[PDB]
């Protein structure tokens, strides 16, 4: 019964990798929220600066180069916040690449030994264990969920430009909309289903 | 051991004065944001608490004026000790430095440009405290609060310059 | 001053910005004590290939003597390996601001608009003494960027296209420097 034990010990290796990378993903998104609130405040201040004229307001004619210095300090604070968001995106890309490489390792070792172990052995559940087909389907769903979430957040962070400020003020509603739109608890329910197989 | 001890006192008093400027600026920003929220709650819908909030903003500006007076006398005694060394050592003399490398005229230009920057920034804060309680356009209120917070006459690289004296005095470890 | 080139140290402490890490080279104390190099001032570095680059020193300890510590991006900009030699001289000439600087760029980045590129180049590269034949770096919105520097113009009126002496006047990038880029109704009194 060697190839079925090979597939089972590969799945036993594969699941606690996904537990650590889910913890890294959750810590990165929890860091990502208040920097976006900081960008929304700074875009509001920059639109209030660009709205008016400094040539007709009384008691500001003694300062003849105020607007460029104020705009320079607001822009360098915005560049600091964008650099921190880029570091969080690098954490998310490392999580996605390592999870996908371990999933393709599992499918490679299944495709090697697939002819000796029949359809009947894969399609058989038990009182402590789900079937091998359910676990392979669940791992494929985990990989597709991670890739779709990363590419949506990457396009949202690549549409930030200082010429238009309404989309900068509407960034955190779209960032909450990405988390609201997807499937709610996917990784936790799969791990709670397979934990009795893992601790045996 | 006399002039070098004056550099030891001057760099530490510079760093301490920057720290008290930051503490007084945070207190002033909290009082100004409360003043603007009370004004918009007035106009959207008195003189005792508005007068009290303006008076503690005036006490914050008086503390910043005291810090600027100590800054001016510290730059004046640094100018005096550089001119004292220039008069004492003569014109044609290759002076060895008091620390490893730097001459004292570099300390004079560092203190002069720091004094000029903080002197302009204090005048902008006096104009903001003059004009904050009377205006009605909310874009100009957000602009005045941003001028209090972001300090557009204080440049970033002068902090690098302050740390140059912190590697000319030695309070930070090499 | 003629010490061999090694890489930057792995023990990196936090400096004051994130921006000025690129121009901050690393040195030990006996190099400034011996070669008479002041601290806080830019120094000029000449390689064996004829390239001159100017940077800013910072004297932390825990550094091996007889070596100069450069970053790997500065080593790729100069074009030397760890083990090569370099000449270090302090700038004794007077320096001041400039007026014109022109940017050479490839075709694939002509889609970026010129005005916010000029604003981001002036904001990220401030206080940097520029010379022709050098590749500057800036991180436009998280994306890296490279560009080439052509000729400069002076405040006194002298024109640079040579200037290899420490007494020579060099120019640093500030605001109110105009940047060139390389690769109605009218109703006049005539036509009434």
């Amino acid at each position: 019964d060697r190839p079925l034990l090979a597939v089972q010990e590969a799945l036993k290796k594969c699941f606690p990798v996904v537990e650590e990378q889910q913890g890294l993903w959750q810590s990165a998104l929890r860091d990502c929220q208040p920097l976006l609130s900081s960008l929304s405040n700074l875009a509001e201040q920059l639109q209030a600066a660009q709205n008016l004229r400094f040539e007709d307001v009384p008691a500001l004619r003694a300062f003849p180069d105020l607007k460029e210095r104020l705009r320079r300090k607001q822009l360098v604070a915005g560049d600091i916040v964008l650099d921190k968001l880029g570091e969080r995106l690098a954490i998310l890309l490392k999580v996605r690449d390592m999870v996908s490489s371990h999933v393709e390792r599992v499918f490679q070792i299944y495709e090697q030994h697939a002819d000796t172990v029949g359809i009947d052995a894969v399609l058989q559940p038990s009182a402590v264990s789900p079937s091998v087909a359910d676990m392979l389907e669940w791992l494929q769903d985990i990989e597709r969920h991670y890739r779709k979430s990363y590419l949506k957040r990457k396009y949202l962070l690549s549409s930030i430009q200082w010429g238009d400020l309404a989309n900068i003020q509407a960034l955190p509603k779209a960032w909450d909309r990405i988390s609201k739109d997807e499937h709610q608890d996917l990784v936790q329910d799969i791990l709670l289903n397979v934990s009795f197989f893992l601790e045996e | 051991s006399v002039s070098a001890r004056k550099i030891k006192d001057n760099a530490a008093d510079w760093h301490n004065l920057i720290l008290k400027w930051e503490t007084l600026n945070d207190a002033g920003f909290t009082t100004a944001n409360n003043i603007a929220n009370l004004k918009i709650s007035l106009l959207n819908k008195y003189n005792e608490e508005l007068e009290k909030l303006c008076e503690e903003l005036q006490a914050t500006l008086d503390g910043l004026t005291k810090i600027q007076v100590k800054m001016e006398k510290l730059s004046s005694t640094t100018k005096g000790i550089c001119e004292l060394e220039n008069y004492h050592y003569g014109e044609e003399s290759k002076r060895p430095p008091l620390f490893h490398t730097w001459p004292t005229t570099h300390f004079y230009e560092v203190s002069h440009k720091l004094l000029e920057m903080y002197r302009k920034e204090l005048l902008l804060k006096r104009t903001v405290a003059k004009e904050l309680a009377h205006t009605g356009d909310p874009d100009l209120t957000l602009s005045y609060l941003s001028m209090w917070l972001h300090q557009p006459y204080v440049e970033s690289d002068s902090r690098l310059h302050l740390e140059s004296m912190l590697l000319e005095t030695g309070h930070r470890a090499l | 001053g003629t010490l061999t080139v090694t890489n930057l140290l792995e023990k990196v402490d936090d400096k004051i910005p994130k921006t000025f890490q690129n121009s901050l080279i690393h040195l030990g104390l006996n190099t400034m004590k011996s070669a008479n190099i002041c601290i806080g001032r830019p120094v000029l570095l000449t390689s064996l290939n004829g390239k001159q680059e100017v940077y800013t020193a910072w004297p932390m300890a825990g550094f091996p003597g007889g070596k100069v510590g450069l970053s790997e991006m500065a080593q790729k900009n100069v074009g030397v390996r760890p083990g090569d030699a370099i000449q270090v001289q302090p700038l004794v000439g007077a320096v001041l601001q400039a007026e014109e600087m022109d940017v050479a760029l490839s075709d694939k980045d002509m889609e970026i608009n010129e005005e916010e590129l000029t604003g981001c180049i002036l904001r990220k590269l401030d206080g940097k003494i520029v010379l022709p034949g050098n590749f500057l770096y800036c991180t436009f919105y998280g994306r890296p960027y490279k560009l080439q520097v052509l000729r400069v113009k002076g405040a006194d009126g002298m024109i640079l296209g040579g200037a290899k002496c420490n007494t020579d006047t060099f120019y640093f990038i500030s605001s109110t420097t105009r940047v060139n880029f390389t690769e109605q109704f009218k109703v006049t009194y005539d036509m009434i």
